[PDB]
């Protein structure tokens, strides 16, 4: 199912600064006038993951957004003493319970136009609340990918 | 700062020259819709349902060369994220590659993703000298094959360089047979995994083999418990030392061929008598399918039943041998002395991809 | 005379040595209320409403020696009507077999059941044996597995034994479904077995599955009626050659296995390249499942064309398959000069349960 | 698996006039009351293939039987231009597809008896039709053991 | 009609005394039951998965009698069906057979398998012979070992004779090796068998080595192609005249050994050198590893350039090469006059075994 909103360019070049470039930590996406995902707020390479949570709440508890995250986290593969850092993209879909069902509806149904145009991303996580979006929970969707 | 990738058989090993451990390490595979274009490593993986999955490399040597295009793609721009025109690389190769495919390997990395320099370095070459030895023997073990490959003053010898097609997946799925006659049932591709993870996390290799197999049929001592991600737990008994007990008797994997144990003897056996005694005191343990507990101890066992009695035997079992090829280059292409050891582009451009064969060998 | 009983997942058969048939069909189920202690086989079945249902065999192997013994019981007590001290008695086993299995199956025959001797035999092998060949593979299909089992020279090989966990009752279920689809619909256990009567009496095998399905969207030609018992006429579709396609295409099921054609070329395809040509002229079918008309020329078909073009290949459906394995039993058990070939109470009060593996294997 | 079945002393006896005293060009060999393996039909030793063929058969088509051949063919080694004649033993099960299953099943399990009998044999042929047991289909399972 | 026996290190050859090839040609391996109490020739061959291979022969010298005595007893009974006893037998040797063999060989002959007479003939002798020629050098290549044997008027001159341990055995695991390098794997002995088969067919002799090699990386016209038994194409490269380059070259083998021609070379030099003229120009290959199509014309070359220029250099390949040293027997065997040669029972039983000493040297 599909809402013909599309993706803006921008939005995809963003992407690419982000995931070959490394210039961002992140990106926050929002729907402009329920045509068009577009570019909200790009934060530096140096972004923490609260500030991600802060920057995809900021529009209110009823806003939904779209967040794409450069995440690093370290890992310890089995057998060896040595913790490496890994780095995974993943893809944010926000939609806060307390939206409102038009804004849920349209961000749902956007949602795989913007997947579809950010290729290489490792992980699509759906959040409606911050038990869903926090770090830990973040990252332990992202650890089950982890080759043993 | 240089970037290091290890190619395996199963896996790949990627990162930055100086770190401790690689950054990515995925699967070294490439998936294509049964009915994106095409999918590689954990993305490949996770689709495995839908899609035809190949490995691009086949016990260690290249067989798709357009499928390894696309991982080495996938490494440097998916996975370190990364532009290879501004980065040296150092490529691992298995033992015995081809000449060609060490200059099509070449050929690929200058010309395809236009890096500014290039080395390749044996896999197995670098596990010996990040033990501090140039002279012994390795066993190196991976996911899609182990070899056996002596070393003599910082030369393997490639008369006496063994092969072993069974290693890390070989017994996957022999666990996941064994398990099955358990009554647990494994079919799917995402099972597997899981059935990795329970081998990596509790197989063992038993010093006794029939001991244990006594002991385990009279106790329950040796048995333990995983639970699975639906939260259901599973009992595992003799399985846990079964399952590696195919890496010495292959045999239980219906092969007919010598366990890593006398594979090393024999190789060990190719080489000229004055070598002989280094070897037998110097076997390193290398690679991922290596980190059984108990391993090193039965090799030691082993080889000393094997060996004449006057020979010292010395197994070498470092604590980092998962990554022990990598961590080796990484080491080596982080030194600021091994800039001058490069192929740089210009080199190449003048001599070809036979350069390779020159400046590294 | 001999008792035989061929352990089935879904179906137990049995009878006395010499017979053409079974005596007693029934399924392998115990019932327990939800809320006699225990109801077995038809009975069970028929107060399915009120009772917990379970299968004491899973895929082949027994699980739960509880009720496996109340099965035993009940086929000696209740079915055969005989006590079993009196007579000698062949069981059979499926392929891969545990051997704890088999020692305690020897176990509870003599300490339990008190039989002056048993025999055990496996399923594959008799029915490979009924057709008149030592060397070949068997496709054997019954109510709750399927496998593929080569044989060469009268030993099953184990490591090319493949096991495919979709057989008749995963087809009756799968039938019921695709007959809700048309509007049919049969949600009680009682109607389950309607629709096992549909699926035995009207399903077939396509040759080719695209095609027929193209006749069925523009004729009905291929409709057959089925006057279920309260008198209501239903009419089916294509859903007579849909349901066998999924032994083909387990992907009707949502299984990510290959079908019983890819994988009896895959089981093939593990043995020994100079057996090879064998089994591929000697592929024998076994088991009620496979009793679907046309699947024996679907087979043929199929194997053609993995098979090298140069491969002779044969298909054996025996007239009698549904039953091959309990009545190679039944003859064998019945010669004379088999008497010698039993395990004694003696010499299993000699050896323990052991002795099974040095008798019959 | 094993039916029980004995081989009289007679047919190792003939064995060995074929094998070691060449006395005998093929043997038939038939299940006597369930119970033992016993020599049917001895043909002299300028019998040929077809004479085999026809005596296997001789006692009609549901009917099962063992045959021992000391086979003669033509083996041109590769690099040479001379041809060796070439001597194979090889035992034949014939069970006909037309037999009923009860003398299939005696017969199959009864045949390890027998080879574990006549020490030697090279080759052992299963045969179910004609297109089995033909000369040529002989040959070429015999040739397939050749050293090159 | 006498029996010709042809001990090989490899190969046993066996028929009939007039006879124009042998009528028996096995491996001469011996197995027994890693875990009949023994099986000879193809039948250890076609069993070697369960089985441990001996070869009694190492290098032309018999090395285990016990072995051997089975090796001719299933000669005798088992391949040519007569009895021994009846027989006159020819049987040849090596070049440097020690003279306790020899005894050995005579006392085994007739005091155990009753042999009315026997003779013993060296088979580089007998194939010159077959040449027609008395004097000259012959280059017998079988399948485990090479010989150069200088030959003066029908003495082998024993000073001159050189030994290779390298020959067709050897090649066919070199042949493996670099398949699997190009990405082909055999590693069952059964796969051996086939490998066997590729180096016989297809493998050839390159006049130029590093020329061909050469073509082979710019075209693709020296490529054949094989049909495996299962029906897969491969397709061999230059792995076709590499594999038997180790003959002129054993480096490709670790070997630190003079090549075939240089060691022909080496064997005239240690000759006087009086008749080094007449050696040059009586070059006789004798062998199965002979039959390498260009052989001839690279051993011409290769000598050519190794000799004086004055000197005349004759390379003979008789077309029957692979048999001649039993054809040679054969023949000679065959003559009515011959039987005047014989060691009879009676001298035997007069002199003890130094008798063939006597009578055949």
């Amino acid at each position: 199912m599909a809402s013909g909103v599309t993706v803006s360019d921008v939005c995809k070049t963003t992407y690419e600064e982000i995931k070959k470039d490394k210039k961002h930590r992140y990106v926050i996406f929002y729907i402009r006038d329920e045509k068009q995902i577009d570019v909200e707020t790009v934060a530096d390479r140096n972004a923490e993951y609260d500030q991600f949570l802060e920057d995809i709440q900021k529009c209110g508890p009823g806003e939904c957004r779209y967040g794409l995250f450069d995440f690093e986290y370290m890992h310890q593969c089995q057998g060896t003493s040595e913790s490496s850092k890994k780095q995974k993209l993943f893809l944010m879909s926000w939609c806060p319970d307390t939206a409102k069902v038009k804004k849920k509806m349209l961000y749902s149904s956007s949602f795989d136009a913007l997947k579809k145009s950010l290729v290489g991303v490792q992980k699509y996580i759906q959040a409606t609340d911050l038990s869903e979006a926090s770090r830990e929970a973040v990252e332990e969707k992202l650890r089950a990918t982890d080759r043993q | 700062a240089a970037l290091v990738v290890d190619n395996g058989s199963g896996m790949c090993k990627a990162g930055f020259a100086g770190d401790d451990a690689p950054r990515a390490v995925f699967p070294s595979i490439v998936g294509r819709p049964r009915h994106k274009d095409s999918y590689v490593g954990d993305e490949a993986q996770s689709k495995r349902g839908i899609l035809t999955l190949k490995y691009p490399i086949e016990h260690g040597i290249v067989t798709n060369w357009d499928d390894m295009e696309k991982i080495w793609h996938h490494t440097f721009y998916n996975e370190l994220r990364v532009a290879p025109e501004e980065h040296p690389v150092l490529l691992t190769e298995a033992p015995l590659n081809p000449k060609a495919n060490r200059e099509k390997m070449t050929q690929i990395m200058f010309e395809t993703f236009n890096t500014p320099a290039m080395y390749v370095a044996i896999q197995a070459v670098l596990s010996l000298y990040a033990s501090g030895r140039t002279t012994g023997i390795v066993l190196d073990s991976g996911d899609g094959v182990s070899h056996t490959v002596p070393i003599y003053e910082g030369y393997a010898l490639p008369h006496a360089i063994l092969r072993l097609d069974l290693a890390g997946r070989d017994l996957t799925d022999y666990l996941m047979k064994i398990l099955t006659e358990r009554g647990y049932s494994f079919t799917t591709t995402a099972e597997r995994e899981i059935v990795r993870d329970i081998k990596e996390k509790l197989c063992y290799v038993a010093l006794d083999f029939e001991q244990e197999m006594a002991t385990a049929a009279s106790s329950s001592s040796l048995e333990k418990s995983y639970e699975l991600p639906d939260g259901q737990v599973i009992t595992i008994g003799n399985e846990r030392f079964r399952c590696p007990e195919a890496l010495f008797q292959p045999s239980f994997l219906g092969m007919e061929a010598c366990g890593i144990h006398e594979t090393t003897y024999n190789s060990i056996m190719k080489c000229d008598v004055d070598i002989r005694k280094d070897l037998y005191a110097n076997t390193v343990l290398s690679g991922g399918t290596t980190m059984y507990p108990g391993i090193a101890d039965r090799m030691q066992k082993e080889i000393t039943a094997l060996a004449p009695s006057t020979m010292k035997i010395k197994i070498i079992a470092p604590p980092e041998r998962k990554y022990s090829v990598w961590i080796g280059g990484s080491i080596l292409a982080s030194l600021s002395t091994f800039q001058q050891m490069w192929i740089s582009k210009q080199e190449y451009d003048e001599s070809g991809p036979s350069i390779v064969h020159r400046k590294c060998f």
